[PDB]
């Protein structure tokens, strides 16, 4: 349980678990690399502002 | 078996003590030992048993 | 020694294999506790061989199986 | 430790800590006034230390003898 | 702690279904269970054909549920 | 903490449906401290009514609380 | 802004915010957020669950049963 | 408990099947505290194909099942 | 996490989670079962030394 | 009635159940066959006694007599000296709780009687030497060695009765030290001038060395007392701790490692410090502070007693904190499983030094294979009486193969070969008897690997005989007769 080996902060795409994909600007990571992305538009754009993405089903983190 | 007992007089003589009414020792081909301070040093609050208790008393050679 | 040696590769591009399956070629600038290792132009096949390039990529361990 | 009570009649009778009460049957002490009180009857206790002192001096050997 | 000795007195005393992670849903005697429901279970039928183990040893991960 | 909701959550009503579609609705009797669940008289599907059940520790996606 | 920081402002506000499962967007799940526990345990208030979207009241789900909450 | 069962009976012969569906039944040579085991003689028949018997096998906890021998009492472990 | 003893020396097939299979001689390894496996060749192409984890190698046998 | 049985009956408890240790003797690969032997009263009975209160629950010394479980002909009672050597077959669990069949083969100790003790190296595949710490290694010590380098069976020690280093002789912890590797350095230079083979030089460090007290159940070697501190504090390897205990290696704590060298003056070494220091510590606060700090040391060790328990004379309490501090005798365990074979694994030097036949011939290999099929060929050396004295029974391991109680078995005497067949002589088994000292267990099917009392047989027997299949016989020799060191 640790923070993301990124600092994040910049428009990076996310990839989960699955495959599913979204970029945005990241605000911060979690105790379990849970990463806050500001306008995190799903590139497979929906974006709702605030997106809390999960680090226990996030696999990669790419700028 | 024969009983070789020590017996003491003073108890200024510690509990484990050399009587030289023994006879000595006199010991005289190396140790199968391992890297000295290259593996294994002991961790935080690894102790002897007793390292708080003292080692004798007056009264433990009177028992 | 097995930390020793992933240490020895870094600044290197080197091929990885995912736990989905894919090959991804690239090179590491620093690796994190979970194998969360941030990576600079590395090209994943996406378990299809369509390599695409990415960079400052801190992908985590648990997508990454092992060297391929 | 026995510098109170070794001139009574019945010495550690009141004490609880020690006997079981005032039908003094069993006694339960401490190791000082043991060493105090080996010490003391020094003159009718034997030196020995064991059995092989008796080697034939024994009381089996006694009743082969007879 | 208190409700696993429960279900272990129960699949003692009578046929406990547990059925794991690993779609086995076994009925028959669960003999011992643990702190990470590391499950020993003698002489039960588990279904994948309830097929009869004699004594069978599962994760707590691989585990999923249990009854009665 | 989650420790407060499962010792509420212990002889309540609840639903819990699982990864695999397994939901299965009735009174929770004890939960324990890593969530690994006993009920009383619930029915389950995925089946019918189970009556006395237990669960893993985490193997539900999402318990509904009644 | 933590994520951590960032669910605790969603259950504070419960905010009607679109909630997947961990990498299962077979229920979408938007409503308000009772709140959240030490281990990322999320309590639901009346978030319907789009499939068929049945609001049900308190629901708990797992710290890492959740992968994206927008 | 079951992990101090498995290193007392972990002389005898027993069958170990993974969650990847490979069974692997023959001698157990030795039981760690984690899953992660050496088997002896273990004809491991994979997940719908044959067996390969190999002499020296270790195990993750990927090994889910583990059907024991009768060489283990109710009071041996209790 | 203790079977590196055993097969400091001779090779080791394992299969990693991707599903491909390599046998290679393993000269290191780390504590979590991630071992450093020197000369590998999967299953068909060569990886070189592979460091496969513990929660990667599902399976593993010794081949040499 | 002839009352010379100091016979049970009834059956114990002993913890497991029979069908577990029924299971267990089928293996022949989990089973040691191990004498006991050393010098003339040196606690061997009582460390069998040790192991009988440890497996049997209902069993235990009493305060006042020191009991002598294997010691059962009334001989023994009234000389008050082990007379003939005992079998105890028991199953013992290691540390990490793995359980083990052990033949045991207590002898006595003297050398007038160690024709029995060349029976039980016969029997036996390894050897466990006991020695008085404060005496050391004797006459009869040293002739057993002799003799078990000219028997080619490994050999193990236990230092014995090391109390009388402390209570008795009021050591030093260095000088006790001194003394303790001054007897392991003698042991190692007789097996380098009787051995010619020196792979073998006993070490505590190697696994070699046990420390016991037998009449205060104390048993561990370096690994039992550094899994002792494992599971005190679990942050430590028990493996490595035990490879850093003995042989001056020195604790630096400023650095808290370990050192060739001692880093201050009067620095002592690791094996000093948390072996011997403690243990001395223990003992005084046992017999000069019995009340005061007493159970402060008890919950420094983590053991709760009660209030009689403390309320006891100090021999039998000092023989409770032994046997709640150490648990039960595990070190033994490892030490007879790590570095005795099993008959399985050391069949081939002993069916070597034993059969006239050798192990080239193909019975030779099924001798080495330790079958339970195959053939039935056994050895009987030691040939006991029963509590009446009327009728006789043998007993031997089975090197191959399975008996059966009324399966028929032709016995053939040291003088047979393949054109003397005189010696035959066919019976079927009566019952088949499981040899602990004050009882006997009846079993039906007794695989290889296995010892067994045969009931019978006790006619055509004199000394030691060969045990072979009266029908199906192939050729079959005889196995080399006992040859005596004195
Ligand atoms: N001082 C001391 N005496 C012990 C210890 N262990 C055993 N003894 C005594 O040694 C005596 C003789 O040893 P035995 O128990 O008869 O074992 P043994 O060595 O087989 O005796 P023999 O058959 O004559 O060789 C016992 O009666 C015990 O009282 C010990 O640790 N310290
Ligand atoms: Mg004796």
């Amino acid at each position: 349980a640790h923070p993301p080996e990124l600092k994040m902060d910049k428009k990076l795409s996310l990839k989960l678990n699955g495959g599913r994909h979204v970029q945005g600007i990241l605000r911060g990571f979690d105790p379990f690399m849970n990463l806050v992305i500001d306008e995190c538009v799903e590139m497979a754009q929906n974006n709702i502002g605030m997106v809390v993405i999960r680090g226990n089903s996030i696999i990669m983190l790419e700028a | 078996p024969n009983v070789v007992f020590i017996k003491t007089e003073d108890p200024d003589l510690p509990a484990f003590y050399f009587d030289p009414l023994i006879n000595p020792i006199s010991h005289r081909s190396q140790e199968p030992l391992p890297d000295d301070d290259e593996e294994f040093e002991l961790p935080e609050f690894v102790e002897p048993f007793l390292k708080d208790t003292p080692l004798y008393t007056d009264n433990t050679a009177n028992g | 020694v097995p930390i020793k040696v992933l240490h020895e590769a870094e600044g290197h591009i080197v091929t990885c294999e995912t736990n989905t399956g894919e090959v991804y070629r690239g090179k590491l600038i620093e690796a994190e506790d979970n194998m969360n290792c941030q990576m600079s132009n590395i090209t994943v096949t996406y378990r299809d061989g369509r390599v695409a390039q990415l960079e400052q990529v801190y992908i985590r361990g648990s997508k990454i199986r092992f060297l391929i | 430790p026995v510098l109170d009570w070794f001139y009574d009649h019945q010495p550690l009778r009141d004490s609880r800590k020690y006997v079981n009460g005032s039908t003094y049957q069993r006694w339960q002490f401490t190791l000082p006034m043991m060493s105090t009180l080996y010490r003391l009857a020094n003159q009718l206790l034997t030196d020995l230390v064991d059995d092989n002192y008796f080697y034939l001096f024994d009381l089996k050997a006694f009743f082969t003898s007879k | 702690g208190p409700l696993s000795v429960l279900t272990q007195s129960v699949k003692n005393n009578t046929q406990v279904l547990i059925n794991c992670r690993n779609n086995k849903k076994l009925l028959g005697r669960v003999k011992a269970f643990d702190r990470h429901c590391n499950m020993v279970l003698e002489n039960v039928k588990e279904m994948w054909k309830d097929r009869y183990i004699s004594k069978m040893f599962l994760r707590g991960d691989s585990v999923i549920v249990v009854l009665r | 903490n989650p420790k407060p909701f499962l010792n509420g959550l212990t002889g309540k009503p609840v639903m819990v449906k699982l990864k695999w579609g397994m939901e299965y609705k009735g009174y929770l009797v004890s939960v324990d401290g890593y969530m690994n669940m006993q009920l009383a008289n619930t029915e389950e599907y995925i089946s019918g009514h189970l009556g006395e059940v237990l669960i893993r520790c985490n193997n539900v996606l999402y318990i509904r609380g009644v | 802004v933590q994520p951590i920081n960032l669910i605790f402002r969603y259950l504070q506000n419960r905010s009607r915010i679109q909630v997947w499962l961990y990498e299962q967007v077979n229920m979408r799940i938007e409503g308000c957020i009772i709140g959240f526990d030490e281990y990322m345990n999320l309590v639901l208030d009346d978030a319907e669950e789009i499939h068929s979207r049945k609001q049900l009241g308190r629901i708990m789900l797992k710290g890492d049963n959740i992968t994206l909450l927008q | 408990k079951l992990v101090r069962f498995l290193m007392k009976l972990s002389h005898e012969t027993v069958t170990i099947e993974l969650k990847n569906g490979t069974q692997v039944h023959g001698t157990i040579t030795g039981v760690d505290v984690s899953m992660n085991t050496h088997l002896k003689a273990v004809k491991m028949t994979l997940k719908n194909r044959e067996p390969v018997q190999l002499e020296t096998l270790s195990i993750g906890n990927n090994i889910r099942y583990f059907i024991l021998p009768d060489s283990l009492p109710l009071d041996t472990l209790l | 996490s203790s079977k590196m003893l055993q097969h400091i020396d001779y090779r080791m097939r394992c299969i990693l989670q991707d599903g491909r299979i390599f046998i290679g001689t393993f000269k290191a390894f780390d504590k979590h079962m991630n071992l450093i496996l020197c000369d590998c060749d999967e299953f068909k192409r060569v990886l070189g030394l592979v460091l496969l984890r513990g929660e990667n190698l599902v399976s593993m046998t010794v081949e040499g | 009635t002839k009352k010379f049985t100091l016979m049970e009956q009834t059956l114990p408890v002993t913890v497991y159940e029979m069908d577990f240790l029924a299971d267990l003797m089928d293996n022949s690969e989990l089973i040691r066959n191990v004498t006991l032997c050393g010098h003339l009263h040196h606690g061997k009975t009582c460390f069998v006694d040790c192991l009988i209160e440890q497996t049997h629950p209902e069993i235990r010394k009493r305060y006042d007599q020191d009991l002598c479980y294997t010691d059962i002909l009334f001989t023994e009672q009234e000389r008050g000296v082990g007379i003939k050597s005992t079998p105890v077959t028991v199953v013992l669990p290691d540390t990490k709780g793995k359980s083990y069949l052990f033949n045991i083969m207590d002898t006595p100790g003297h050398v007038n009687f160690s024709d029995e003790v060349t029976a039980g190296l016969r029997i036996s595949d390894g050897v466990v030497l006991f020695i008085d710490a404060a005496e050391g290694v004797m006459l009869n010590t040293e002739r057993l060695i002799k003799h078990a380098v000219q028997e080619r069976l490994a050999v193990t020690v236990c230092i014995n009765k090391i109390d009388r280093l402390i209570l008795e002789l009021k050591l030093p912890p260095t000088d006790a030290y001194y003394k303790l590797r001054h007897i392991v350095d003698e042991v190692n230079g007789l097996i380098s001038m009787y051995s010619t083979d020196e792979n073998l030089i006993l070490s505590p460090l190697l696994g070699n060395v046990c420390f016991s007290s037998s009449q205060y159940s104390i048993c561990f070697t370096l690994g039992s007392f550094a899994k002792i501190y494992a599971d005190t504090f679990g942050d430590i390897n028990y493996q490595e701790f035990a490879k850093r205990l003995w042989g001056d290696i020195y604790f630096n704590p400023k650095t808290r490692k370990f050192t060739k060298k001692a880093p201050t003056s009067s620095s002592q070494r690791s094996f000093v410090e948390f072996i011997l220091e403690p243990l001395y510590k223990i003992l005084a606060q046992v017999v000069g502070d019995v009340d005061t700090s007493l159970p402060r040391t008890l919950d420094e060790l983590g053991i709760h007693l009660t209030k009689e328990e403390l309320k006891l004379n100090i021999r039998p309490l000092l023989r409770l904190v032994c046997k709640k501090f150490f648990g039960e005798f595990t070190g033994f365990v490892d030490m007879c499983v790590q570095h005795i074979p099993s008959p399985k694994v050391g069949a081939k030097p002993k069916i070597e030094h034993t059969y006239t036949g050798g192990v080239d011939s193909d019975l030779g290999e099924a001798m080495s294979d330790c079958d339970p099929d195959g053939p039935l060929m056994c050895h009987t050396t030691k040939m006991y009486s029963t509590d009446d004295g009327v009728q006789f029974h043998a007993f031997g391991r089975v090197l191959s193969g399975t008996i059966h109680a009324g399966q028929p078995v032709k016995v053939l005497g040291e003088n047979y070969t393949l054109e003397d067949e005189e010696d035959s002589q066919i019976c079927t088994v009566g019952r088949l008897w499981i040899s602990v000292a004050r009882y006997h267990i009846e079993v039906n099917r007794v695989p290889a690997g296995n010892w067994v009392l045969i009931e019978g047989v006790d006619q055509p027997i004199v000394k030691t005989a060969t045990i072979t299949e009266p029908r199906g016989n192939e050729e079959a020799q005889i196995f080399r007769p006992l040859k005596f060191n004195t």
